[PDB]
RNA sequence: UCCGGGGCAGAAAAUUGGCAUGG
RNA sequence: GACUUAAUGUCACGGUACCCAAUUUUCUGCCCCGGA
């Protein structure tokens, strides 16, 4: 008779907005939808509604059932022949139906006694309703032999409680991009998925029929179904602004961005970052102790929680981090709206009768493929903001996260069944090799291959099991022309872990099981030697949605002679877990395992069309360099202080159900993409090209556009060396030093975190590509060479790679002798009877040259040289490299409380300095020899009184702020914030030589104890406001370090333990060798760059610790000079380059150096006249420890205006080497 | 303030960009651009703008969708797009505000287009109202403004009393002969004076690409014409076809997919105005039937007919095919005793025609059809045997029963003469239709075969030594001494087959093949390594000139189901036929071995298909429909 | 008339922008 | 009950939120005169 049917839903079903039949041909959203469970407004305002299934929809899936079910039981059921049914309601007999049949009706040979009419008829035109009362107009509910009911939901209501609006996708094959989209409402399967409605049958003798039909129907409403018979945000919102406008008073408004990265970060860390305060503590915190309203950031957030404790942790933070982002863009000039100009393609889709009819006596039966998907590689399923994701909802604002991973409605990542669905259709096409474009709309089905297998095919929409925060990738893109991070090139992009695993169900209901679908699915599965090929989800390119569908499980149900079973079991719908998770024997009756499963090697589209698809090339790279893949936003949430840290990713480890504990430090596969993408295009020139419209540059056919996928996919740079290491990361502090003040400049002092590489241990980052099948040999020998040119060091991963970081040791698939006169003073006075300034300045000039014709970085021009040279470091004098890294290093803190006592500085326990010293002595010599601004400069601190130090300095000599103006020398080869530098210094790894200086004063061997080193005063240098700024600041050599030695125990019982410091000290003739690189470099430029390495036989170069007390000074031979365009460049062409670097320093100035006055100046204060002078400091007064009697060597003496005049004194502190007495 | 001027150089890029001075590839460009300067100040400005740039973001939109030519069948989604954004910020320029008038411009130009291609979005009374909305608004200034002759030409067209801008109408310069036809027609309804503009329309439509909207104007106002009932659309129809026959001479091939395959209704028209119009005059306009006929057919396929650059440009035509982007013989000279049948499917009615001459009573005659129900059928046996090959042998005999009911006049002694060989020449799906196999609808009917050795040409453009024979086996007769030197028997060697030569009399291709009802092009005949496809034997093999092919492969004539854009073949025996092929026996489906070998007993070049397909188990369609469905995939391709 | 003294411990830039469909 | 179904015809499981982008650029863990 009558019977309540419940309709439970097992993934999210479609949903769209109820219009009325005549009215939603207005709508193509509900065009299309009507198939959809349906969704009608109950009250005004757009607000709260109720949401049914429409019962000529259920009565569709009913009827389509019982076709299916007839078709595979020859056309009978229970004994009962049926006829092959009506689906034609002719024009002229009464208006058409609703909805119009556009697939094929299965049909079968008519067995039936007499022709079906009103008197008597087959239950299948009973369940049809073919000969009832009611017809194509309902006037009355008794009128129908077969009546279904409207599907109410069963548990106002507000739509998005229920539904959350979604945009789909049709993408090309060919092109890997989608052609469209088109948005629809999931809703819940969980607690709005159970829908109920009555039907009604007052033809008891189809009633069997209807009920088998009701459990045959495997999906409904766009998801796989069983039919059963019977507001905090406006407060942290207020909080969010009374944090920024705190901000903006202390001028910190632009961290406010840093602050919404680090806070929706936090969502990371859990409740215990902020209740049991883990922020960094700071040296107080440059952003988490920031003064808020009176009080500091991070007790504002703990009190902020402890308020907004109701949400929970994560959302409190997600929603704080995009409150601060929202109004720091209201206060920065608006909130950046986006806004598709012509493609925002939101696409939404000849009556006929095509009888199909299957041989009689074929088997028809269903293979219910299970098993678990592993993201190999972290992986992105891509989804729209928040704000668009709401329905019942033209700028659009751009929330916090560019890129955000769809999540399900408990935050637990989720694969869609649509894109699952079409990365398996794009797979079968491959595997048959011919496929069609989906033509939505069409008047007849595809009959093309793929579709029929995707017609025949039935996925499931999965979530995993682990709802923890996505992981963020704050990709961007390189500026090619200067290196730099292109403009308005930012992005952060929300990953899952990799290693998560989400179930997996395919149902095959067919006759054959398809050479091409097993050929798929072995592709998908890692097995033992192959890696997992279902690349699900997006960013596809970058390695990301790598799937391995392991623990495959394929069952079979004899749908021909199991059905009865089948329907018992509703085909295990919503019950796949099961067959994952139980025994052999367990199975239902009709569950049989499917043994016929062909091997991987026994199917031809697999191994023709599906392996050869991607070639996997795994190499590693040694790096024997610091490797720092900057996470500077994760750097600031977890402790350590750390401004700059190695970027580590977040691995799910299904071993233990959980997110690993040590994350994997990696180059991310963002970075390694854009590597090798660089290197192609550099190599090929395609970089230089603006607009790749209509292109087939060889970087475009490998790297894909805008408009087309790649054929190169890139995947993570792990490291597998993080056993090896000690420590693995190993703290570098940084500090940029005034090119006028010797002095550390203000606010320039910072650290790094990177990973610990040295040349004798150096890094593994095991890294892999795939290739598309179709590469060009010259494609495939391009990528090679970017592989080989990645070997050969031309590009460094990871930030700070022109400093001495991330250089590549590998991958594992001469002489000078320029004579310089010197000083006649230090000569002269062979007695050393004279005593000298330790510092003095060099006044170059007011003129500087700016080049505006910026060289650039998106190509190896041919004219221009680039390579690698190799440079002898020799230590003339004791030099000091503390390892900062501990300032307890030497531990003789006991003895000596609050004392800095620091080993030389080491990676690895083996003796190095780092290259970014040697480029920062190279830079300020460079710059002094040509004549270069000073690029470094402390212009906002102030001086004792008319104007700033800014004022004072010229404006040509000013630093170069943009590449508008041009780039002074300095910065045109070492670069600047606009531009990176085209020089690139590596860590000098120690060779031999006396390994440590040895002096028996100190208690703890091979360490020396040095003196006051206090911060140079501008006031002594610029006496007064009148006088000009005095130049760059150098020091001379001289062997002051062996007065140290002699007063070590003066020094340490005169001075105050914590006013000075102790360090592991070098000896004399000490050998290091670092390699420095170049690209795109001047022949005048590489000359300039060599003799400003290696200038003579007696000046030296000054680096290091002590420079005031003649300590650091080292001497530079480039014994090898290799460039390409790798052959080694001889001595008479690096004599020639260094001849025309001369010739350019000549045409600037408007090989004997001195002839110049400013580079004589300059090479004298670094002259080495071993001769013995005696140079140290003045003291205070007459009465001030180490004082010598009899001298007019004291500060009081040199201070006085009247006694020595401020012009003499400036004068003085201009001529190097000049006698203070 | 900054919008006013950043609006100003988006108006003059727009402005820069509507001459037709420009190119149009930069044109596109430009206006890209100030659609880009003006979006990004709608973005910075937010919701509060000057209403003279939501104006010009409004026209921007619309001079984008402009320059968005329709394709083959589909409109092209961005043009809807900026359609729709064009209408809607000029909706937000109108709510908020001599530029009221030029708003309500655009406004109704937008809304013209809109409706043109889309008219449920934008239905026509609405469309009247809002154009009277702007003529009352000052839309009336002509020899200025070709957009005010828009709305004219529109408001005339829907309907509404016009008679007052009839003078400014006309003898403003900036009107088109179509407008000045529709003037003349609708308002002032002078039938002589519109008859002599829409003749000097049709005249200029010789040279116009066929990318042009004039085309479909054109279309759309004989359209009009002939549901008006009126006199001058048959002959405005057949001129406006001999201007897209001779300009479809001259349009690039791959532009035959895309905007020429759009004017398949105004071969349709030109069709129906000549049957209208059909002792000698009346043959005249038969033949005339059939060359429209012909004209439709496998114009594309007739422009595939180094090897590097046609190699290059045959991917670009399969891009193109596949809705991708593309990166940058008188019918009377049938030989004596041979009847052709001319097939034509008119979309336009719901009829087909069945044009046929018969050389030796030189007497031409045409019979309609109806194809609804025979497509239904067809496409029942194409769904049936793509899901089951030899066992949909029964609807394949139902669909030649239907061959039979729907074309009963294939078996009319006057219509096609009995014993007369006979060249079939169909249309749309009958292309795929097994027209050699039908059955006629009598008691123990005989095949269409049976009486008439009948042939088969996908076009009638197609129509246009050696002595031995090349075997091409790569599945007995293998070992006969009558195969050539070239022939291979037990590796095809495909390359062989592109380096075959001497143009042979006969060459049988013993393999396997795939028809690829998703891409017609890659359209494999299974031999040695790679198969060749349609792609590379359009390409690659040049032998076969004047060459009699036999073609045992399975599914060699299979195309999809589905109409393409316009009506071409493309399928493998096709594809050889392009290559110089005098003839081929190419396979309409999947056969067994057996009834290939025995074509291929049939040396013996001489004797018809037909007396094979009698002898062997074609007559048994009651008997045994398996025979028939393996007897009759032998169709035989090409002109004598 | 006085005998000591640390400094910065990150600064700035970007925080998204595009997405060829007719030569 | 309605909200909310038409019934001899719903391939929306007919449609991967897809495609492009190097967390990077510059910086020597450095250094002396004054304070009441
Ligand atoms: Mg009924
Ligand atoms: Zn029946
Ligand atoms: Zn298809
Ligand atoms: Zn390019
Ligand atoms: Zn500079």
């Amino acid at each position: 008779m009558n019977i309540t049917v419940e309709l439970t839903f097992f993934e999210p079903y479609r949903l769209v907005e109820w219009f009325d039949w005549d009215a939603r041909k207005k709508s193509h959203s509900a065009m299309r939808g009507q198939a959809f469970a349906q969704w009608t407004w109950k009250g005004k305002g757009r607000t709260a509604g109720k949401s049914f299934i429409t019962g000529t929809l259920v009565r569709s899936a009913v009827i389509k059932a019982v076709e299916e079910l007839l078709s595979l039981n020859n056309g009978k059921w229970e004994g009962v022949p049926c006829c092959n049914g009506s689906f034609q309601t002719d024009e002229s007999k009464g208006k058409k139906p609703s909805f119009l049949r556009k697939r094929h009706t299965l049909q079968w040979q008519a067995n039936n006694k007499n022709i079906c009419d009103k008197e008597e008829a087959c239950p299948f035109c009973i369940l049809l309703g073919r000969f009832d009362n009611a017809g194509k107009v309902h006037e009355r509910n008794k009128d129908y032999d077969i009546h279904f009911s409207n599907f109410d939901l069963d548990h106002d209501l507000r739509l998005v409680d229920i539904a959350s609006g979604r945009i789909l996708n049709r993408v090309d094959f060919d092109t890997g991009k989608a052609k469209d989209y088109f948005r629809t409402w999931e809703a819940d399967y969980e607690t709005y998925g159970t829908y109920t409605g009555r039907i009604t049958l007052r033809n008891e003798h189809a009633k069997k029929l209807l009920l088998a039909s009701l459990g045959f129907v495997d999906k409904l409403c766009g998801a796989l179904c069983r039919i059963e018979v019977i507001d905090h945000n406006d407060e942290l919102r207020k909080q969010a602004e009374v944090i920024v406008e705190a901000f903006k008073q202390n001028d910190k408004l632009e961290k406010i961005r840093i602050l919404a990265d680090a806070i929706r970060t936090l969502r990371l860390h859990g409740e215990g970052v902020i209740e049991k305060d883990e922020l960094p503590d700071g040296k107080g915190h440059h952003l988490w102790d920031i003064k808020v309203q009176g009080t500091a950031l991070r007790t504002k957030l703990k009190e902020l929680w402890q308020s907004n404790k109701d949400i929970g942790w994560r959302k409190f933070t997600e929603m704080l981090g995009s409150n601060l982002y929202l109004i720091y863009k209201k206060e920065t000039g608006g909130v950046s709206t986006r806004f598709r100009i012509l493609g925002d393609t939101e696409y939404y889709s000849s009556d006929l009768f095509i009888p199909v009819t299957p041989p009689e006596g074929i088997e028809t039966k269903e293979w219910i493929i299970v098993g678990r998907l592993k993201a190999a590689t972290p992986f992105y399923f891509g989804v729209q903001q928040p704000s668009d994701s709401i329905p019942g909802k033209s700028l659009v604002i751009n929330e916090h996260t560019s890129f955000n991973i769809l999540l399900d409605k408990e935050n637990r990542y989720r694969i869609p069944r649509s894109a699952l669905r079409g990365a398996l259709r794009r797979d079968l096409r491959t595997a048959f090799g011919s496929g069609c474009n989906v033509s939505l709309g069409g008047q007849i089905l595809c009959n093309c291959k793929v579709c029929i297998e995707m017609r025949r095919i039935t996925l499931k929409d999965s979530v995993s099991d682990f709802s923890e925060p996505p992981e963020i990738r704050y990709r961007i893109a390189k500026n090619p022309g200067t290196a730099t991070v292109e403009d308005g090139s930012l992005f952060d992009i929300e990953v899952g872990p990799e290693g998560l695993t989400f179930p997996f169900v395919l149902r095959y209901r067919g006759h054959k099981f398809p050479e091409q679908l097993s050929s798929v699915i072995r592709y998908w599965e890692e097995n033992d030697g192959k890696n997992g090929m279902a690349w699900l989800g997006g960013l596809d390119s970058t390695g990301k949605g790598r799937f391995a569908l392991k623990d495959i499980k394929i069952f079979e149900w004899d749908l021909n002679q199991k059905i009865n079973e089948y329907i018992k079991e509703r085909g295990m719908r919503g019950k796949e877990k099961e067959l994952l998770e139980m025994g052999e024997s367990s199975l239902p009756d009709g569950l049989i395992p499917y043994k016929f499963f062909e091997e991987r090697e026994c199917l031809f589209p697999y191994k023709e069309n599906l392996k050869p698809q991607w070639s996997e090339v795994q190499y590693t790279i040694e790096v024997g360099s610091p490797l720092l893949t900057a996470d500077t936003i994760s750097a600031l949430t977890e402790p350590g202080n750390r401004d700059a840290i190695a970027y580590k990713k977040r691995v799910y480890n299904d071993g233990n159900n959980a997110i690993e504990p040590e994350p994997r430090f990696a180059v991310k596969s963002e970075t390694h993409r854009g590597i090798f993408r660089t290197a192609v295009g550099r190599r090929t020139g395609d970089l230089g090209k603006e607009d790749h419209e209509d292109c087939t540059c060889d970087m475009c056919i490998i790297f894909g556009n805008e408009h087309e996928s790649s054929k190169i996919r890139f995947e993570d740079l792990e490291l597998i060396n993080g056993n090896e290491f000690e420590k693995l990361e190993k703290h570098i502090d940084h500090v940029a030093i005034d090119r006028f003040t010797g002095g550390a400049l203000d606010k320039a002092k910072f650290d790094t975190y990177p990973l610990a590489g040295s040349p004798k241990k150096p890094l593994k980052l095991k890294g892999r590509f795939w290739i598309k099948k179709g590469f060009s040999g010259d494609h495939k020998l391009l990528i090679t060479t970017a592989l080989s040119d990645i070997r050969d060091g031309l590009y460094p991963l990871g930030s700070k790679g022109g400093v001495g970081y991330g250089w590549v040791a590998g991958i594992s698939i001469i002489n000078n002798d320029y004579v310089h006169p010197g000083h006649q003073s230090p000569k002269q006075d062979h007695k050393n009877k004279n005593i000298y300034y330790p510092h003095y300045f060099l006044d170059s000039g007011s003129k500087v040259y700016r080049e505006k014709d910026i060289i650039t970085h998106e190509e190896f021009t041919e004219e221009l040289l680039s390579g690698k040279i190799n440079c002898k470091l020799e230590t003339l004098t004791p030099l000091i490299i503390p390892d900062t890294s501990d300032e307890n290093g030497l531990k003789l803190q006991g003895n000596k409380p609050g004392h800095k006592n620091y080993k030389f500085f080491n990676i690895n326990g083996e003796l190095m300095i780092p290259g970014s010293e040697l480029r920062g002595m190279l830079r300020t010599h460079f710059e002094a020899l040509t004549k270069s601004c000073f690029a470094i400069f402390g212009e906002d601190s102030t001086l004792s009184a008319s104007k700033t130090l800014g004022g004072k300095l010229d404006k040509a000599l000013h630093p170069c702020t943009g590449l508008s103006d041009g780039l002074c020398p300095g910065c045109h080869l070492f670069g600047t914030t606009d531009y990176k530098g085209r020089v690139k210094f590596g860590f000098a790894k120690y060779e031999n030589g006396p390994e440590w200086l040895i002096t028996r004063g100190n208690n703890p061997e091979r360490s020396l104890t040095l003196g006051v080193l206090e911060s140079p005063r501008p006031a002594f240098s610029i006496p007064d406001d009148e006088s000009e700024i005095p130049g760059r600041k150098f020091y001379l050599h001289h062997n002051g370090w062996r007065i140290i030695r002699q007063k070590q125990l003066e020094i340490r019982e005169t001075v105050q333990p914590e006013r000075n410091v102790t360090t592991e000290v070098m000896d004399k003739g000490n050998v290091f060798s670092f390699d420095v690189r170049f690209e795109n470099l001047r022949e005048w430029e590489l000359g300039l760059l060599l003799q400003s390495l290696d200038p003579g036989k007696n000046i030296a170069h000054k680096l290091g610790k002590g420079k005031p007390y003649g300590f650091g000074s080292v001497k530079i031979k480039i014994d090898s000079l290799h460039t390409f365009k790798i052959k080694r460049v001889p001595q008479s062409d690096i004599r020639e380059y260094i001849n025309k670097g001369y010739q350019k320093l000549i045409e600037w100035s408007g090989p004997q150096w001195h002839v110049i006055p400013h580079i004589d100046k300059l090479y004298k204060l670094l002259w080495v006249p071993f001769l013995e002078p005696d140079v140290r400091y003045p003291v205070l007064n007459e009465e001030s420890k180490g004082y010598i009697e009899g001298s007019d060597y004291t500060y009081k003496k040199l201070g006085d205006k009247d006694n020595l005049p401020y012009k003499t004194r400036v004068k003085g502190l201009t001529t190097p080497w000049s006698p203070w007495n | 303030t900054r919008e006013d001027i950043d609006r100003k150089e988006a108006e003059r890029l727009l402005d820069e960009a509507f001459n037709p001075r420009t190119k149009p590839v930069d044109r596109k460009k430009i206006i890209n651009s100030a659609l880009k300067i003006l979006i990004g100040l709608y973005k910075e400005k937010k919701d509060d703008l000057t209403s003279a740039s939501f104006i010009s973001i409004a026209r921007a939109y619309y001079l984008v969708s402009i320059t968005i030519l329709p394709k083959g069948t589909t409109i092209p989604e961005k043009k809807k797009e900026a359609l729709r954004k064009g209408i809607e910020f000029i909706d937000r320029a109108i709510n908020k505000f001599l530029d009221s008038q030029r708003a309500f411009r655009i406004k109704s130009v937008l809304s013209i287009e809109f409706n043109r291609i889309d008219r449920e979005k934008c239905d026509n009374i609405k469309l009247k109202n809002l154009l009277n909305e702007a003529v009352d608004k000052g839309c009336t200034d002509f020899d200025t403004y070709e957009w005010d002759i828009q709305i004219a030409i529109r408001l005339c067209e829907l309907g509404v009393d016009m008679e007052g801008h009839f003078d400014n109408l006309i003898k403003s310069n900036k009107a088109n002969d179509l407008q000045k036809a529709k003037a003349y027609y609708f308002i002032k309804k002078d039938d002589h004076k519109a008859k002599e503009h829409m003749d000097k329309c049709t005249a200029s439509l010789k040279y116009t690409p066929c990318s042009h909207r004039l085309w479909d104007e054109t279309v759309g106002f004989i359209e009009r014409l002939k549901g008006d009932s009126s006199t001058l659309w048959r002959d405005f129809a057949i001129k406006t076809y001999r201007s897209c026959r001779v300009q479809e001479k001259e349009t690039g091939t791959l532009r035959l997919r895309w905007y020429w395959s759009r004017h398949r209704v105004l071969y349709d028209m030109a069709f129906l105005a000549v049957k209208e119009q059909a002792v000698n005059v009346k043959q005249a306009k038969i033949k005339k039937l059939a060359e429209i006929s012909d004209s439709l057919k496998s114009r594309f396929s007739l422009r595939l007919s180094s090897n590097h650059e046609f190699k290059k440009f045959l991917d670009k035509c399969v891009t193109a095919y596949q809705d991708g982007y593309v990166i940058n013989l008188e019918l009377t000279q049938v030989p004596e005793g041979w009847v052709v049948v001319h097939f034509y499917l008119n979309k336009l009615e719901g009829m087909g025609n069945a044009i046929v001459f018969d050389k030796c009573a030189n007497s031409w005659q045409y019979k309609e059809f109806q194809y609804k129900e025979l497509f239904e059928v067809f496409l029942t046996w194409q769904a049936n045997y793509n899901l089951y090959k030899e066992n949909a042998a029964e609807h394949l005999v139902t669909l030649c029963k239907k061959i039979g009911e729907t074309m009963p006049f294939l078996f009319c002694d006057n219509f096609i003469p009995n014993g007369k060989d006979v060249l079939f020449v169909p249309h749309d799906f009958l292309h795929r239709l097994p027209l050699h196999g039908s059955i006629e609808n009598k008691t123990n009917g005989k095949l269409f075969l049976e009486n008439h050795s009948c042939c088969y040409l996908p076009a009638w453009s197609f129509a246009s030594t050696s002595d031995e024979y090349v075997l091409l086996k790569n599945f007995t007769l293998q070992n006969n001494q009558i195969w050539g030197t070239q022939s291979v028997k037990d590796g095809a060697s495909s390359d062989d087959l592109e380096n075959i030569r001497n143009n042979p009399r006969l060459l049988t291709i013993l393999c396997h093949g795939e028809a690829n009802m998703s891409n017609p092009f890659r359209s494999m005949l299974k031999l040695a390594n790679g198969g060749i496809t349609y792609l590379e034997i359009l390409n690659s093999v040049k032998g076969l000139k004047g060459s009699q092919v036999i073609l045992g492969a399975c599914e060699t004539d299979l195309v999809p189901p589905l109409s393409d854009v316009m009506d071409e073949h493309y399928s493998v025996a096709t594809a050889l036929l392009l290559i110089g092929a005098a003839g081929v026996v190419g396979t309409m489906w999947k056969v067994r071995s057996n009834k290939t070998k025995s074509l291929i007993e049939w040396e013996n070049i001489e004797y018809k298909l037909n007396e094979w397909q009698k002898e062997t188990g074609g007559a048994a369609y009651k008997d045994h429909p398996p025979t028939f469905y393996r007897s009759i995939a032998f169709r035989s391709i090409g002109f004598p």
